[PDB]
């Protein structure tokens, strides 16, 4: 029904399934009014969260509605239908950041330093957008950093999956290894704006060394906490990356959130540095 | 709730049809005329035009023509109304009762049909067997003429041709053939038929179609012997008889299209043509061909005769006299002398019928006399622009003014035997009587030896038998003519004094004390033949000669001081002729026997302001004729002077009340004079037919005006009048004019003829720097300023090129000491459909010049400009805009309001605003100074064309709409829900039968309180394109309930011309719906109740229940209606 | 522009030709009627326009089947506010073309409808089955005689029929409104309320959007030409409502002629500030005009306005023929740069020989006319 436009299931035609989380499922589809590719995120709130938890989730979703930036996935609409909160976003099927990281790992070739700063500044701009409006991400990782063939970086999965998992903190150890855990999150001190930059620093190191800062073969969650608390990670090479690249990740990957600087400091460094290698 | 009342203060004056025939009987040359509803039949005679009859036509006339059937000794008439009421008349006079009885009548309109574009054309069969009417397109209405069809029952003949411009029946045909020119995509063709009654259809004609001039307009069926038909176009004329075909190309017809035609010869050897501009063309047909005794055409020579008024319907009266009927000019009467050639014209004007239409804008004002309105209107069109200054009264122009300390008595004296002209006008002071010598300009007081000086003159005049009687209050000292010696001096035997010295042509009867005796002026002597005394003192003595004899007075009527009654008794005896019941308290002031129209009358003017109008019997006895029309409220005197070959008796009073009878009923044309105490005719050698206005301020002498109901002035402008506004302080008017100027090959435009704008004493051209082909016409708009006394154009203001002036307002704004002339121009361009840059310009008349002390620039076009309580409310395009006149003299916009419609009309009262567009979208806005912004209350929308609108009171709004109708609107204040408060209710429906252009608030009477107020409230007047100036004034619920319940009772007795009912005539007219007229009262029908006959007044009222003052009084006699109906007639 | 503009009018995108009906149905003026209402119709249907529908709900197919044997006339409520199904006026539409197809085992009908008469609804009742029946009071189409009829001289009536058109139009005012010197109003004003002059000024603008000739396509009747313009006007819902209530076509032409004048700029309806296209860039691709009602493969129309250049759009997707409304044309989907609404598609020519190459297909339901500068949108008459 065009009267509500993007706000009904009958307008949309489901093609296949592209994602399946613990609580929510991600699909790629289109709408028989425009055909625009989208990202449908279906969750069953009636069976997972109480009435109180829905108010905060709805209010946070309303904050993401105002999030309008080319470097961030645009929010089309959010609605409830068939006892499911259906959320439609901008579909980015060209791949994610972790795809080329694995690709360069297969090639066994270190990603050029000039290339790293080309898109990291774009991600910093995306991180600046929701941090300026008092919105956190909680899921900053190469998995939800998508790039098209044009070289434009979008940041998706704005913590929607992590909002429903707040009651299943112990369940994070059975589905994947959370290499991007912040010291304030594991200690159950609560999530803050310093956790996003902590993941960004872990993201920035992974983009250079093609590995997680706290990666380990046959490594258990207790061992992950010790490395995170001690910030024990292999040093980045100096011949391929300058001091500014290594110094920037030092502050972001810090046990103390207060020491970690603000996004404006990182974004300003992102703009100045990338311009140097653009003409180099 | 409106409960209104509409009367006609001026009948229509512009004609829409004019014919000639023998209507009254066989040997007459009638000139029938129909202006709009006034069928004014005449009789043409060598003396001129002699009026015969005018009738009440209940409908808008459009077709009129005189046709004589076979077996009938005089022409009949065909009458068809714009409402399609058709009736055929028949003049008839039975001794005196001239009755235009109707042979046939009926309606000839059909259920469904689209009225044609070229209007309605009605023509008759020259054999008088067919009525040819083209009402709707693609359908011909024909009716068989016979005794059986007295209802005008119709049969129809389907036409397979849509366009038909002009259709005429043909001459010289065995069966009636019609010849018409009609437009088709191929071209203009002239085709015919043979209408037959036996098959009720059409048949083949005498010839086929022809390709003719691209602008062929009308046919003119030439009569026998030629036959056939002539077709006139914009370019050339042609002749179409079948085999024959002639056509000439005259170069002098190219100026304008030929519109009006007339035949000035019974055999068609000549024709009379007239164009739009109103110039005369002589079309001649030559029968020079003579085959074997039969004659046919040789050429179609066309001549130019002269320039007349802009013509609508021409007509030839015998001896070369033509009535040039007009609608937007002055109807004329011109002799077509064939040897004149004085400058190139065969035309010289004899008569002129004053024409009020077209009235565009008017302002009710008080030029001279305060408290009375003298309406000024803008009339005419193109070259015939003129001002119709209507006034309701008959004034006097005093040619002399001599200061007299309260002249108590004046009378003419002729101390000159064999003179036949006034010589002396002796005055009468409080205790003195000065005798003045007045032959030419002499005003010296010369006392004769045969007359005393220390007495109060009561009768100083001339009698036969060579005796001059100068009767004073002391004694009658009769003087002589040649010796001027006192032949006799009849003194009172007891030294008594006469209260008033009354006398006749050959007898003098005074009232000395309480006794009355007659003392005729015996030849060179004086003696008394009677002596008697009445019961009471004779306050008023009146012994004046009757008709014939001229030597004695058959009857004398007197007043009794102790009885206040009319005492009539024989002159040589004391037997009482009659006694009048009417009269009491205040004694009568003057008594006279009046012979208006050879009918004896006697009005008893009292000293308190009551005139007991009545008759008398010269032979024996007297009547009562109970009627007291108030001739003022001050002491009066009845003095009669002829000066016009009729009675012409006028009673002086604080207001001058004149007693004139139109035909047999007195019409009190209340005169215009300061204060008339006593009246005496000054028929001096230097004062022919003049009079001496004896007032208490200064003794004046002069000539009075005619006995006319509404004296209408006129001043020529020679350019179209658009708008007018009255400005009191500057002593002038403001008028908008548009003179057509010809675009030549010079970069400028030359004036066609001199006009008011061209010939104004001062001209100014606007120089605003804030922002073609040859032979084309371009309007130039002007603001003309004209004085109210002499109506001389004092300043013509020339606007910018291609600048249109739409709105006129005169007012003083804000907080300034000088008033302003403010006009709003609207620059319109042929490319730009809707104008986009108007203007507002400030003028202020002072010291003989019009200057632009302020100026405003706007983006649009202004349409209406009122003064909203010190601030100007200009509606630009479709945004009704306010302003605030500031201290820097520059308009500043304060509030705006953007309308869903085009703000064309603007009428404000108090703090309300009325807005309307050209399609009856009436809007009501309220200003809220507590917020500084406009608002809306109710909003009524209806699709219909609207001519002009006016607000009646705080709740009632009136306007004139399409299809000749009047409507009122009213918003109910008791709306329990705002949805009803957002609606303007309608309660007024009325077919005015006219097309209003302007409404104005005022009246043409002397504004009188009446102590107990008046039935009417408010006074609004409306003009028209014909000139039917009228009046609608609100009424009470019970006043309107009485009038309505008796107007319905009028129509059951009084019959109309054509048996057209009043319900049908007045009903609401729209192209799609008809509704009975409600909430309006017809004053013209109501005033016509007076002239009805006495036994019919008994049938009018039988269960009326008139009185509401503590008792219905269902009888209501007959005079109770005359108490109210006469009261109504005083509002105009 | 070699598109053969007759193609969108034929509606060849709906499959085989529908069954045509020859009978014409009309209701009396001011009459009290009962008419069915289509539950899933939201278009402001101007009478004189053909509206094609595809029905998927069984009730809709059942409703039309009942009407097929009946007069084949149904109402189109012009919902001023669509959320609460509130309607104050409407339009009675007739059905002349329909076709039933048993696609995928279900009965699907594709029906063309023609609107005839505007009307006023007095009561909104819903039956037990869920089908809406509306009380009908037909607005009478007021016919107005010329504004010079009552003030015309009966003698000059023979000059009122007539045989560089600017000089001819100058010669049309000076010979039909010559009697303006009797009344208070000028010549040029009287023409502004005359039908035969408004349609001239409307044709002038339309020729800037189409290369057709006025004699054949654009009608001569003032009533017909009034509804024809209103339907083919690129306007929103609100501006098209006021053109449905107006009773006399003389007012409607003045309102539309003002709509086409002031509304020089267009913006999205969810932004009210993001310009999308203008009126000069509009060009015609159908005999109905640039505007032509197409239906999406699931009973969903898409009035579309083809313009040369459109801005503030971000291109999504790849050119797919799928159900290309313009034959031979693929398209690239675009959405609003700010409010993320669906503005319209960008069509591209797969064949280089045919013209035009690129033209934007914008649905009407997401465009808002807007006066430039800063002033309220007012439509006189
Ligand atoms: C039915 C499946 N379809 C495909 C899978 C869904 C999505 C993505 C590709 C394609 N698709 C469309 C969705 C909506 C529409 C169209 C395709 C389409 O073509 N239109 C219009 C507009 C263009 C045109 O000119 N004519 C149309 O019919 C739609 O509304």
């Amino acid at each position: 029904r065009p009267d509500m436009g993007y706000n009904t299931l009958a307008n949309f035609r489901i093609e296949k399934k592209i994602g399946r989380g613990q609580f929510s499922e991600v699909y790629r589809a289109a709408c028989l009014l425009d055909g625009v590719p989208v990202a449908l995120k279906k969750v069953q709130i009636f069976d997972l969260m109480d009435a109180k938890a829905r108010a905060d989730c709805i209010k946070e979703i309303d904050l993401l509605k105002q999030l309008n930036h080319p470097n961030v996935i645009k929010y089309y609409a959010s609605f409830i239908e068939d006892n499911e909160l259906n959320i439609v976003l901008e579909l980015a099927d060209a791949g994610d950041l972790s795809r080329m990281i694995k690709h360069f790992k297969k090639q066994k070739r270190l990603i050029p330093e000039r290339t790293v700063w080309k898109y990291f500044v774009q991600l910093c701009s995306a991180l600046e957008h929701m941090h300026s409006r008092r919105v956190m991400h909680r899921d900053i990782k190469p998995a939800n950093v998508f790039i098209t063939a044009t070289g434009v970086v979008k940041l998706g999965d704005l913590g929607l999956g992590r909002f429903f998992s707040s009651k299943t903190t112990a369940a994070h150890s059975l589905v994947g290894t959370p290499y991007y855990m912040s010291p304030e999150r594991i200690h159950e001190n609560g999530y803050n704006f310093k956790s996003d930059i902590w993941s960004l620093g872990c993201l920035l190191y992974e983009m250079a060394a093609l590995q997680s800062p706290f990666y380990g073969d046959k490594m258990n969650l207790y061992s992950l906490c010790k490395k995170i608390e001690q910030c024990d990670y292999p040093p980045l090479p100096s011949d391929h990356y300058s001091e500014e690249l290594r110094q920037l990740v030092n502050m972001c990957i810090n046990p103390d959130p207060e020491k970690r600087p603000d996004v404006t400091y990182v974004y300003d460094v992102a703009k100045r540095m990338h311009a140097c290698t653009a003409s180099s | 709730m409106s409960y209104n009342y509409v009367v006609t203060a001026q009948k229509p004056t512009a004609v829409n049809g004019c014919v000639t025939g023998h209507f009254t009987s066989a040997e007459d040359l009638n000139l029938l005329i129909a202006k709009n509803t006034r069928l004014e039949i005449y009789v043409v005679t060598a003396e001129g035009l002699r009026p015969v009859k005018e009738v009440g036509m209940y409908g808008k006339i459009a077709v009129m023509e005189l046709f004589r059937p076979k077996g009938e000794s005089k022409d009949l008439l065909f009458i068809l109304t714009a409402k399609y009421n058709a009736c055929i008349l028949e003049y008839k006079q039975s001794g005196e009762s001239i009755d235009i009885i109707t042979r046939a009548h009926g309606n000839v309109q059909d259920r469904i049909g689209r009225p044609s574009e070229t209007g309605i054309i009605g023509i008759i069969d020259p054999e008088c067997r067919m009525i040819g009417l083209r009402l709707y397109d693609g359908l011909f209405k024909v009716i068989p003429l016979d005794r059986d069809n007295k209802e005008l029952k119709a049969f129809n003949i389907r036409l397979e041709e849509l366009h038909v411009i002009d259709v005429k029946f043909l001459y010289g045909c065995q069966a009636p053939t019609i010849c018409f020119v009609y437009q088709d995509p191929q071209g203009r063709h002239v085709k015919t038929y043979e209408v037959s009654l036996r098959e009720k259809e059409f048949n083949k004609g005498p010839w086929k179609q022809e390709n003719v001039e691209a602008e062929a307009s009308m046919v003119i069926a030439v009569p026998e012997p030629f036959g056939g038909a002539i077709i006139i176009g914009q370019e050339s004329i042609t002749y179409h008889n079948g085999d024959k075909y002639l056509a000439i190309a005259p170069p002098i017809i190219k100026q304008s299209t030929i519109v009006c035609h007339n035949r000035v010869d019974p055999n068609g050897s000549r024709y009379l043509l007239g164009d739009m501009e109103g110039r005369l063309f002589m079309l001649l047909l030559e029968k020079e061909e003579q085959m074997d005794g039969t004659v046919t055409l040789k050429d179609l020579r066309v001549e130019l005769l002269g320039e007349t008024s802009i013509a609508e319907c021409l007509t030839y009266l015998d001896n070369g006299v033509v009535f040039v009927g007009s609608r937007l000019g002055d109807s004329q009467l011109v002799k077509l002398n064939v040897d004149s050639n004085e400058q190139g014209s065969y035309v010289v004007a004899m008569e002129t019928f004053t024409n009020l239409g077209p009235i565009v804008d008017m302002c009710v004002v008080d030029l001279e006399r305060q408290g009375q309105g003298q309406l000024v209107t803008c009339s005419g069109a193109f070259k015939e622009g003129s001002l119709r200054i209507i006034r309701n009264g008959i004034g006097i122009h005093e040619h002399a003014s001599i200061d007299l300390p309260g002249i108590k008595g004046l009378w003419p004296l002729r101390s000159d035997p064999n003179r036949e002209t006034d010589d002396t006008l002796v005055l009468s002071f409080v205790g003195q009587t000065r005798v003045l010598m007045l032959n030419g300009e002499e005003v010296e007081e010369t006392e004769l030896m045969g007359f005393v000086d220390d007495q109060q003159t009561f009768f100083c005049g001339n009698v036969a038998h060579q005796q001059l009687i100068q009767i004073t209050s002391a004694s009658v000292r009769l003087v002589s003519q040649e010796p001027k010696a006192l032949v006799s001096e009849w003194k009172e035997p007891q030294a008594k004094n006469i209260s008033v010295a009354s006398c006749n042509s050959s007898q003098v009867v005074v009232a000395v004390g309480r006794a009355l005796y007659y003392l005729q002026i015996h030849p060179q002597e004086l003696r008394q033949i009677s002596h008697t005394e009445m019961e009471h003192e004779v306050a008023c003595l009146d012994i004046t000669p009757l008709g014939d004899s001229n030597g004695l007075s058959p009857l004398c009527a007197i007043g009794l001081w102790t009885d206040i009654s009319a005492r009539i008794l024989k002159l040589p005896s004391f037997e009482l002729l009659h006694k009048e019941m009417l009269g009491g308290e205040i004694i009568p002031r003057s008594i006279l026997m009046t012979t208006f129209e050879s009918s004896h009358y006697l009005l008893c003017a009292l000293g308190d302001g009551a005139l007991f109008y009545f008759g008398l019997n010269i032979e024996t006895g007297l009547l009562s004729d109970r009627k007291k029309v108030t001739l003022g409220t001050q002491p009066t005197v009845l003095r009669t002077f002829r000066s016009l070959s009729t009675t012409n008796v006028f009673a002086c009073s604080d207001r001058p009340t004149v007693i004139y009878s139109s035909n047999h009923k007195l019409v009190f044309s209340n005169v215009n004079l300061k204060e008339v105490n006593y009246m005496c005719p000054l028929n001096s050698d230097g004062y022919p037919d003049s009079l001496a206005l004896a007032n208490n301020s200064t003794l004046t002498i002069g000539t009075i005006d005619e006995i006319q109901k509404l004296h209408i002035r006129t001043v020529p402008l020679y350019e179209s009048p658009r708008k007018i506004c009255y400005q009191e302080v500057s002593q002038c008017f403001g008028v908008l004019s548009s003179r057509i100027e010809v675009q030549d090959t010079s970069g400028g435009t030359t004036a066609l003829r001199p006009s008011a704008s061209t010939q104004a004493l001062s001209s100014s051209v606007s120089s605003s720097k804030l922002f073609t082909s040859f032979g084309e016409e371009v309007e130039v708009h002007n603001l003309l300023i004209i004085d109210q006394h002499t109506f001389e154009v004092l300043h013509a203001h020339q606007f910018l090129q291609n600048e249109y002036a739409l709105s006129l307002v005169s007012c003083k704004l804000g907080k300034d000491p000088n008033t302003y002339f403010i006009v709003g121009t609207a620059m319109v361009y042929p490319e730009e459909a809707e104008p986009k840059q108007g203007r507002i310009v400030v003028f202020q008349y002072s010291d003989g010049k019009l200057q632009t002390v302020a100026e405003k620039e706007v983006k649009g076009a202004v349409y209406s400009m009122v003064e909203f309580n010190g601030k100007l409310l200009a509606s630009i395009n479709s945004t009704v805009r306010l302003y605030e006149w500031t201290t820097e003299k520059e308009l500043r916009t304060e509030c705006n309001h953007y309308n869903n419609i085009m703000a064309l009309y603007l009428k404000t009262k108090g703090d309300f605003i009325l807005v309307g567009d050209l399609m009856r979208s009436v809007l009501l806005l309220a200003y809220k100074p507590m917020e500084g912004n406009f608002e809306e209350i109710a909003r009524d929308f209806n699709p219909n064309w609207m001519s002009a609108v006016e607000i009646l009171d705080d709740d009632n709004f009136l306007g004139a709409e399409n299809a000749f109708n009047l409507f009122v609107c009213q918003k109910d204040s008791a709306a329990t829900t705002d949805e009803e408060r957002q609606h303007l209710q309608e309660v007024g429906l009325f077919h005015l039968g006219e097309f209003v252009n302007v409404f104005c608030h005022g009246s043409l009477v002397m504004q009188n309180l009446g102590e107990t107020s008046t039935p009417t409230q408010g006074s609004v007047l409306f003009g028209t394109v014909n000139g039917m100036i009228g009046l609608v004034t609100s009424l009470s619920e019970s006043w309107y309930n009485l009038l309505l319940d008796m107007q319905n009772r009028l129509n059951k007795v009084i019959k109309s011309v054509g048996k057209i009912e009043h319900s049908f005539w007045r009903s609401f007219h729209t192209e799609r719906k008809t509704e009975p007229a409600t909430g309006f009262i017809d004053g013209d029908l109501i005033e016509s109740f007076l002239d009805i006959s006495r036994p019919k007044m008994q049938e009018v009222v039988a269960n009326l229940q008139y009185d509401d003052g503590s008792g219905m009084k269902r009888e209501a006699t007959a005079d109770d209606l005359i108490k109210v109906v006469e009261e109504l007639t005083r509002i105009h | 522009i070699n598109f053969d503009t007759s193609l969108p009018t034929s509606h060849t995108y709906l499959g085989a030709d529908m069954e045509e009906f020859h009978g014409r149905t009309l209701h009396d003026d001011d009459s009290c009627q009962v008419i069915p209402v289509l539950p899933q119709v939201m278009m402001i249907l101007i009478p004189g326009q053909t509206l094609p529908l595809q029905l998927f709900h069984p009730q809709e197919v059942s409703m039309v089947r009942n009407l097929i044997q009946k007069d084949r006339t149904f109402a189109v409520l012009a919902y001023s506010n669509v959320q609460e199904r509130e309607a104050q006026f409407g339009t009675t539409a007739e059905i002349y073309a329909y076709r039933e197809e048993q696609d995928f085992g279900i009965e699907i009908v594709k029906v063309k409808a023609i609107g005839r008469q505007r009307f006023k609804v007095l009561e909104l009742r819903t039956q037990s089955d869920g089908i809406q029946q509306a009380k009908v009071q037909i607005l009478p189409e007021c016919v107005l005689p010329s504004t010079m009829s009552a003030v015309q001289l009966e003698s000059l009536n023979k000059c009122q029929i007539f045989p560089c058109s600017y000089k001819w139009w100058q010669k049309y005012q000076k010979r039909k409104f010559h009697c303006a010197n009797l009344t208070s109003w000028p010549r040029w004003l009287y023409s502004l309320y005359d039908a035969e002059t408004l349609m001239d000024r409307i044709k002038k603008q339309l020729r800037e959007w189409d290369e057709n000739l006025k004699d054949d396509s654009l009608p001569s009747n003032p009533i017909d030409f009034s509804y024809r313009v209103a339907a083919c006007l690129p306007i929103d819902d609100v501006l098209r409502i006021q053109l449905l209530k107006i009773g006399s076509a003389i007012q409607r032409l003045r309102c539309e002629l003002d709509i086409m004048n002031k509304c020089t700029s267009l913006c999205c309806k969810q932004c009210q500030e993001t310009e999308i296209t203008t009126k000069n860039e509009i060009f015609s691709l159908s005999l109905c005009g640039p505007m032509a009602a197409y239906v999406n493969p699931h009973g969903y129309v898409h009035e579309t306005l083809t313009v040369y250049k459109a801005c503030n759009l971000n291109l999504i997707g790849r050119p797919s023929t799928e159900h290309s409304w313009f034959p031979g044309y693929a398209w690239t989907v675009a959405q609003c740069k700010i409010c993320a609404s669906h503005i319209g598609w960008k069509f591209t020519a797969t064949k280089k020989d045919m013209s035009p190459q690129k033209f934007w297909g914008l649905t009407r339901s997401a465009l808002l006319p807007t006066i430039p500068d800063t002033e309220d949108e007012i439509s006189p008459d």
